RNA sequence: GUUUGACCUCAAAUCAGGUAGGAGUACCCGCUGAACUUAAGCAUAUCAAUAAGCGGAGGAAAAGAAACCAACCGGGAUUGCCUUAGUAACGGCGAGUGAAGCGGCAAAAGCUCAAAUUUGAAAUCUGGUACCUUCGGUGCCCGAGUUGUAAUUUGGAGAGGG
RNA sequence: GUUCUUUGUAAAGUGCCUUCGAAGAGUCGAGUUGUUUGGGAAUGCAGCUCUAAGUGGGUGGUAAAUUCCAUCUAAAGCUAA
RNA sequence: GAUGGGGAAGCUCCGUUUCAAAGGCCUGAUUUUAUGCAGGCCACCAUCGAAAGGGAAUCCGGUUAAGAUUCCGGAACCUGG
């Protein structure tokens, strides 16, 4: 079907066709509110590969967030400390902006459980996204065991904990020696390596 | 209301901005006479309504309960193909004889490649105005496409 | 509500009983009486119009 | 407390503009007028227009706001909203080209029933008989007018059926007690469990429609009166044990479509008005009306035959022959002859006045009307 | 010494209302007798009988509402189970038992076999 | 036809059925986040990727069945302990910081979607109504869904045809 | 332990020959800057720019080019101990 | 100091009409489509915020161990219906 056609056309963002469609879409979104529910996804193949069905209880939420480095929340930029605090405006906001958009759409739709999100547009002042969502309360999701896993309380607010794939990327969770600092949680491995074990029979 | 001015400015931007040739091939729609003829032809092969489908199900069940040749007693089906992925799959096979394409699909990217793939495979195609007119014969709110893999002699 | 129980306020008089002068060759007494009364009712408007 | 804002209580609260009622009901004033015709709500005149209208002198109508509050709970408004949604659904089915879906939707619906309104509005069934006079009058009026637009003639057929049923019941029970012919029609009166019930029967002649009247309100009143008279005839038939609705021979309807249709049958006489002209077998000339006269002789128990029945098809037992021709054809010496008027005075009195009177061409007494 | 609830259960609702009005009048009289007396231990009993009659009338109305609502969905929220807020959000046993046809065929094809290692 | 309906979008509902706020917060998942102290009085470094503040669930949480570890006769979900090791390594090579493979043990489970024309039948499903054997089942009626709901396949494999 | 019924015209598995084997894009990757790591030529995270291919891509603890080999298939997801 | 919105990872900040679809009045057989609301007018903002700011209205006599223009006698005045 259209799967691979749209999957390849999305890759040609520099093509004049996507070049004009992206401008029309960024303008239509700039006319719209920073947070609003898109009636349908603009990239059906992307949501389809992100696990979204087209059935009741699923939801899509277009979102907008300002680009730029984090500014430290202190008056006049005061250091109140050692000089080495270079670049008070240079803070990079360790969490990815997509994670912030997911947290915003989840705060707007806290009854819904965030699952995944994908880039759809961006501008100089914003980076647009279209986070998908599902309602655990809907009977269609509670049935069809393939999608019922979200109903578990542990899955609540997955975006806030970083369980979303953007959050898993920001956390560094990946196999390999390169991720040894955060292969299983940075704070967890730090507390484990720093522990002073003391058996009743000292070694 | 802000949504009204938003859609109006969107149409004004679509009219004012230059468009790549692959877009704007829509609005070169088939003439109303040939379009009405194509719809008068497609109307004969509308997909079966769910009530008629349940009637055929009861008929085949009564036939299997007493008769022979299970599921074969019914005549061959004859209905326009309408599924978008199914329509694209019918092309490059190639059982499709014609492929209608709505000009007003909300995601323009979904159908921009359809005319090009049809020109590559050589299957006849046309861009009828209005997805709703294609969906009315389909017994659905919208179908965005229509095709005829088979027809009565 | 009790307000429904009360009858609608009365308006111009009406009676189910037909007048005796519309009685299939009405007797000359009541017939002439009804004719005189309708003639007076018409003559009043005719005088006002004149 | 604090100043009570004069234009907040009293007549301003007890009374409200009819447009305000249509807005509170949000029913577009049409279903509102229909329910008001059904619920019995009527316009009311405030004793002080300045208070009810916030001092305006305009002749604004007022409808006893609490009565409209009682109207808000009426299920029939919900049924009207359901019919409004069904109309849009039928429009969608017709615009989509799926006519079979429109037929399936038309099959899956039922008209609203007024019987609950007939029960809440008329407790003590004889009290329902007290208002019957308007119902029989409106039904006999609508039955006679030629079918026309906004009628569809089905209402005329139901009215003619209910009228024939009421006439057959009045004939089988011999409830007639007085008659009064008039230029506007043949007036009638009959007891109903001892209650009097006057009613008028329009002459069976074509009549022009002024079109100046609001026909829709007359149709709603006819529907209400039809439901009321239907419940009344059902109770009257169950009380007598007669099967209802009465069966009818279709061949009799194709001949004259007269009172003979809808023969009554079970699942002394009033003495004198009942069983009048007992054992008599009257005959009637074509020129005299057949329906208005045959119903009276049948309610009196006399047999009736008409020359009009001979147009399509015995006279071996006739004891009388009504005639009104200016010069009657030579009469049989053994058969009595009399003008139609003789039956009317005989019903008005019951004394069986001598046959020598009312003999054609001799002039009849003017009316000797009972009233 | 005071009304017995099992005796009250047999009474009709009007009888329970009359007994409640009588106990209320007796309590209103004992309230004056208490200020007229150094102590009124007896007042403690009638106030408990009033609460007993009220609880009996409440149980009667509750069982009646449970009877009229029996056998239909969406019972009144006060009658709904009060296990805990978390359990109401927990999936129903029919939902937890749901399985896709693929996993069902995979389970029917190779159910966990029983075995032991002796010979 | 100077009329209607359909599609798309957006609003009103004290509309029918639902969900989130909060508290607790020892443990967990993330953000933000200092200095006292130590190296001469230090601006790299140490304190510390800590204290405080903030958001999110549980009885555990996260992670979890590799774009792994290894260069060997190669092992093979994640997690915890011993050892690797106070070693490789980092650090005005100063203070000080500082891991990971292999080996033994505790406990062992698999796998699921997108990417397939069913097209000889959208076979899927939310909701209302009536009934019953009521954590649900059946008939009927609206609706979601053809811009894609079920089965068929998740690379270990796997699909049309014989 | 027994007790009513089937599902068994329905569903699953194993061999050979044949043609097939789609598998994730503002992503990976690289430039610059902030933070952090034992990671040391820049381990991981993060802001801005550039930004692709499928006999392809990542990894092979010293930065590059050339001829090769060893192991997996990221940019989707659930799972008690 | 909310609401509609714009910031902020966030506890929460800005703003009080600012880029909001911010309801309350009249007519009616709206004349022909017959059981489908058709035709007209309007207009800024929630809320809190002074017991000395504006306010709708009571005067005398008598009375308690302690209350009064509030309690009793008399004669008054304002608001709504």
């Amino acid at each position: 079907g259209a799967y691979k056609y749209l999957e390849e056309l999305q890759r040609k963002k520099q093509s004049d066709v996507l070049r004009f469609l992206q401008r029309v879409r960024v303008w239509e979104y700039r006319q719209k509110n920073v947070i609003h529910r898109a009636a349908r996804p603009t990239r059906p193949d992307k949501a389809r590969r992100l696990g979204y069905k087209a059935k009741q209880g699923f939801v899509i939420y277009r979102v907008r967030v300002r680009r730029g480095n984090r500014k430290r929340p202190v008056p006049k930029g005061a250091t109140y400390g050692k000089p080495t605090n270079q670049g008070v405006n240079e803070l990079k906001y360790q969490r990815s902006l997509r994670a912030t958009a997911e947290e915003r759409v989840g705060r707007r739709a806290a009854n819904l459980r965030v699952l995944n999100s994908y880039w759809v547009n961006q501008d100089s002042t914003y980076k647009y996204f279209e986070v998908i969502l599902v309602d655990p309360q809907h009977k269609a999701i509670r049935r069809d065991a393939r999608y019922n896993w979200i109903c578990d309380p542990v899955h609540k607010h997955r975006e806030a904990r970083g369980l979303t794939a953007t959050g898993k990327k920001s956390r560094g969770i990946n196999k390999g020696h390169k991720f040894n600092n955060t292969k299983a949680g940075r704070r967890k491995t730090w507390k484990r390596q720093n522990t002073l074990s003391l058996w009743r029979y000292r070694k | 209301p802000e949504y009204v001015r938003v859609q109006r400015q969107k149409k004004i931007l679509s009219i004012r901005l230059k468009v790549p040739p692959t877009i704007a091939q829509f609005q070169y729609t088939l003439d109303r006479n040939t379009a009405a003829e194509t719809f008068k032809l497609f109307n004969k092969y509308r997909p079966e309504t769910a009530a008629e489908k349940k009637e055929r199900l009861t008929k085949e069940a009564a036939a299997v309960a007493e008769g022979k040749s299970k599921q074969d007693a019914s005549p061959k089906p004859y209905a326009v193909k309408y599924g978008l992925n199914h329509v694209v799959a019918l092309i490059e096979n190639k059982k499709a004889k014609l492929v209608l394409i709505a000009n007003d699909v909300d995601p323009i990217e979904l159908v921009v490649f359809l005319p090009a793939l049809c020109k590559k495979m050589g299957v006849p195609y046309a861009i009828v105005k209005g997805k709703a007119r294609l969906g009315t014969l389909v017994n659905q709110k919208t179908s965005a496409v229509a095709a005829l893999t088979e027809v009565r002699a | 509500p009790s307000t429904l129980d009360i009858e609608p306020i009365a308006v111009k008089e009406f009676t189910e009983i037909p007048h005796a002068g519309k009685s299939y060759n009405p007797n000359n007494k009541a017939w002439s009486e009804l004719i005189n009364k309708e003639y007076k009712e018409e003559k009043a408007r005719e005088d006002e119009r004149i | 407390m604090r100043i009570k804002k004069k234009n907040t209580r009293g007549n301003a609260r007890n009374f409200i503009t009819r447009s305000q009622a249509v807005r509170k009901l949000q029913v577009s004033l049409a279903d509102f007028r229909r329910l008001c015709i059904f619920k019995g709500i009527y316009p009311r005149e405030p004793r002080n227009k300045k208070k009810a209208n916030k001092g305006s002198t305009a002749p604004t109508t007022f409808y006893y706001a609490k009565d409209i509050q009682y109207l808000m709970h009426e299920p029939v408004l919900a049924k009207f909203r359901e019919h409004k949604t069904f109309a849009r659904k039928l429009t969608r089915a017709l615009g989509r080209g799926e006519v079979s879906s429109a037929k399936r939707l038309e099959e899956n619906r039922d008209s609203y029933t007024l019987d609950h309104i007939i029960k809440e509005r008329y407790p003590s069934f004889p009290d329902a008989i007290r208002d019957i006079d308007d119902a029989l009058n409106m039904l006999f009026l609508f039955s006679n007018l030629p079918s026309t637009n906004q009628v569809s003639s089905k209402i005329i057929n139901d009215a003619q059926k209910i009228c024939n049923q009421w006439l057959a019941y009045v004939a089988k029970e011999r409830l007639v007690r007085k008659v009064f012919v008039s230029i506007k029609g043949v007036y009638y009166q009959a007891n109903i469990k001892g209650e009097e019930v006057r009613w008028l029967v329009p002459f069976k002649f074509p009549e022009n429609i002024p079109s100046d009247v609001d026909f829709r309100i007359m149709l709603t009143f006819l529907e209400f009166y039809s439901t009321l008279l239907h419940f009344v005839l059902y109770k009257l038939y169950t009380d007598s044990g007669l099967i209802y609705p009465p069966k009818l021979d279709l061949k009799k309807d194709k001949i004259i479509s007269g009172l003979s249709s809808y023969i009554l049958e079970s699942r002394k006489y009033d003495s004198p008005v009942a069983s009048l002209f007992s054992a008599f077998v009257f005959y009637v000339s074509r020129e005299v009306p057949i329906d208005i006269l045959e119903f009276l002789i049948l309610s009196c128990g006399g047999n009736v035959i008409s020359e009009a029945a001979m147009d399509q098809i015995d006279m071996s037992k006739v004891t009388h022959q009504i005639v009104d021709r200016p010069v009657l054809k030579n009469k049989v010496a053994g058969r009595t002859y009399i003008q139609p008027q003789w039956i009317f005075d005989c019903i008005n009195k019951g004394e069986l006045v001598p046959a020598n009177k009312y003999l054609p061409g001799e002039a009849l007494p003017p009316h000797l009307s009972p009233w | 010494a005071g009304v017995k609830a099992y005796e009250l259960r047999t009474k009709s609702k009007e009888q329970l209302a009359s007994q409640l009005v009588d106990l209320k009048k007796e309590l209103a009289e004992l309230k004056v007798q208490k200020l007229s007396r150094p102590s009124l231990p007896k007042i403690k009993t009638v106030r408990k009988s009033i609460a007993c009659v009220l609880t009996v009338i409440n149980e009667q109305q509750r069982e009646a509402v449970r009877q009229l609502y029996k056998g239909k969905k969406y019972q009144p929220k006060d009658l709904r189970a009060k296990k805990t807020r978390a359990l109401r959000r927990a999936l129903t046993k029919f939902e937890a038992s749901q399985v896709t046809e693929k996993q069902r065929k995979k389970q029917i094809a190779f159910p966990q076999r029983k075995y032991a290692i002796k010979a």
